[PDB]
């Protein structure tokens, strides 16, 4: 599926040391997956709640 | 460049036509430049959600009322009344009124003046209003009067019409070629990002120009080869007319000095 | 080239060869341009899901039937009939039929004509059909007869074959080098987007051309360094032969005037 | 540029101004270069999370105290002490102290020296400290003294001020035009990527420069047409004055030899 | 270059040095070109997951054993045998043995030949093995013996060393400047994609080169302004030394004829 580049992106935990429970859309799995965000850096393929990730990566 | 010869029309034309002639002419030119800049800033800020949601105010951006409570409407009215005053002065002080409407620098003024009065008249179809609000941005071209670089660019565009047409034609041919190639090379895929050739037109135009938004990307090996060829051919195609256009611009630029 | 001298073949050749010779010749030229444009538009619109889903009609883009209810097949039949009539007239009025097939402008017509008749004969393997429908787009090259810019571009490509080959060779060398570098620099990673060097070929061609889709992006520090070097080397290797190709194009472009 | 003639100021001026004069002058030049790059590396590394989290140290990047436990503070204070020593030597050995503060190469030294002492006086408003720590990066321009190509680049920028301003003006006009077009073409969409024209400025600036970040991308057909037009107009506008600036740079580059 | 004069060393040297001299020399050149291409294809295909997973086999890409069951090892052994035979014959037939190891082509041959023998000796630290595998891609530079365009590019790179260094220096300065600017402009956000200046180096190199991957994008308004400045300044910085390098390439390119 060709959504925003926000969706065609790989998970980037960041450069800090934390385990923030974020949700990112994996295109390889064609679905949203939970991951640990370090709290800094990362990319636009990061969401707080799975509802918004499913909203603006699937429709 | 003859004067009006009315002994008062000539003075007004000198004041409103040659900024370097006198101090008041320079003041008028600076005031006009600031008015155009203020109009552009107001037009850009009209779309901000802060004012758009917390407001009629969405169809045209401002509310036309006798009270005139909206600051954006007040600013637009002031800019439009200044534009109309300047245009009327130029039309009433132009030595050749018959040839006044031939200069594109005056057609710019008419185009920048009309939409406000069109909305005012219709206040006392929805896409038409959006088109009017879109053409309301053409007052940014009113800076060509006070900018020599903009006039040089306009002359370059007028002189390089054939090269621009050739660039458009070449880009269209390449876009058709590579859109067809990428649609047919990535057609037998459920996850293919190219629903059709007209949809692949977007990918072609962004790949030939090296913009590459990444929204549409080939997936199969044939699609990857087609995309690489598209990028290379787009670089070449854009690089072909650009030196001619640049030579035209350079000739028109160093001519003034 | 001389007229056929048959007193009837010469008239048809002048009618179908020199648009500026007479008014009917200009009419025929405009008709041919419009027919080519209509064919391109129909070919591009045959792929829209509005018609493709509401349908044979997907593998070939049209349904061959005596009733001919499908508008796309009707348009394609009319375009192919016009192309065949024009080709037959030009081949029967060509003074030198021996040298008729050497010209690339007639090879273009033959290539644009064949796919329709090949599918018609097949009606009376699936990748073959896809390849045929892909080469069906070459009727856009039929505009080269009515446009001088496309002829200039063709002559430029013919003259700049060595520079084009040099550009392709340099691109291939850089692609191999940077694909190997980015694969080995980002190999010990679970989330690596470069499973192999042939997979990194796409990243290399995208980076060197500076399209930058972002689908494959380096993550390790060595990967970032390799990517920056790849961008720089791709810019340089594109900019090396493009000025020569541009000079060839400009020489062929100003030669007409 | 004559010697000071004081019989002692001349020796110091020659030592600290002309590296080729003697071996000690060359070693002083190398020491200054190494100190400048050491300061650059320390400034860049102070921002890494490894040292930032395991640390005030976040607002300024160092801890000012008599103990001087922080290695980054030690490196920064050594670099600043070397910069101050060099600046004091150059100011006390300059034959024309009145004209000393006119050269840009000394303004650069003063700018690279001030922020450390400003912070020291403050520790002896939060955004002010952040902007001061930002302008702390201007010691990268101290390499212009030891680098000829940087001086040629500076002279080129000084000579091409009008062309740079013209490029900025043209980019601004195109950005406003295409931001307005892309906002109004894609405004009636429930989930639109352009909240307003000022936000569409980002898409315009990344499309004209052909960077194409992909965060903002048009969706509707009108938006895609506007995007292609924006790409073409941006590449043309960028290519307009780049050859002039390049000619200026080449003239200044071949002027030395 | 003088002939060997031994009446048998001269014949072998002519056979293995000048392809146009005789038919056997031409077929030897063709065989060498095909062997180099086969070696490159095998090196690239060794990394495919189909063979890598279904198999030393991943550290080096081939299994070194007496049986030699792995096809990749067989192909690599044959290519290395041909390279060794060619190099040994050239070294034994070179008229000037003292000056033989000064030509860049023989150094390229030795670099392309070492890693296989190093791995064979080791079979008789893991990053060392990865570096040895990575430097096995330098046999793509063995094509410079049979390609004149590659030799022209090499001479251009040798002649344009100062311009390449100036481009690298300017890019580094701009990268440091814009990385600091975008880190400090986009620091007071949790959604900030720039954790530090060394990480912002990636964004700077991507934006200055007009690649625009989109993995790192500014969010704050100051970040957007810094990104605009980064794009424009990167375009200018790349465009400054490129015309000089292109002029050098054209001079070395048309010097052949
Ligand atoms: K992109
Ligand atoms: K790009």
């Amino acid at each position: 599926g060709p959504r925003r580049k926000l969706c065609i992106l790989h998970r980037n935990p960041g450069r800090c040391y934390d385990k923030i429970p974020a949700f990112y859309y994996n295109q390889k799995k064609k679905q949203c997956e939970r991951f640990d965000w370090s709290g800094c850096g990362g990319n636009s393929n990061r969401f707080k709640t799975i509802e918004e990730c499913r909203r603006t990566c699937i429709g | 460049r003859p004067l009006p010869e009315n002994e008062f029309q000539r003075q007004v034309w000198l004041l409103f036509e040659y900024p370097e002639s006198s101090g008041p002419a320079r003041i008028i030119a600076i005031v006009s430049v600031m008015v155009i800049l203020i109009s552009i800033v107001s037009f850009c800020l009209e779309t901000l959600p802060i004012f758009r949601d917390e407001n009629s105010q969405s169809t045209i951006g401002y509310q036309q009322s006798t009270s005139f409570t909206d600051p954006f409407f007040i600013v637009e009215t002031l800019c439009i009344i200044w534009f109309s005053f300047e245009f009327l002065v130029r039309f009433f002080a132009c030595p050749s009124k018959a040839g006044f409407f031939t200069n594109i620098m005056n057609i710019i003024d008419i185009v920048a003046i009309i939409p406000y009065f069109i909305t005012l008249g219709t206040e006392l179809s929805l896409a038409i209003l959006r088109v009017i609000r879109l053409v309301r941005v053409f007052r940014i071209f009113k800076l060509s009067r006070h900018s020599k670089g903009l006039q040089i660019l306009g002359q370059t565009l007028k002189a390089s019409m054939r090269e621009l047409g050739l660039l458009i034609f070449f880009l269209f041919i390449g876009v058709i070629l590579f859109s067809s190639a990428v649609y047919f090379a990535e057609a037998d895929e459920r996850d293919s990002q190219f629903p059709s050739i007209p949809d692949a037109f977007w990918w072609a135009v962004v790949s030939m120009t090296t913009v590459g938004y990444g929204d549409m990307v080939p997936t199969t090996i044939g699609g990857k080869i087609v995309g690489s060829l598209c990028a290379i051919a787009g670089v070449l195609t854009i690089a072909l007319p650009v030196p001619v256009i640049v030579s035209n611009f350079n000739y028109f630029y160093h001519r003034e000095t």
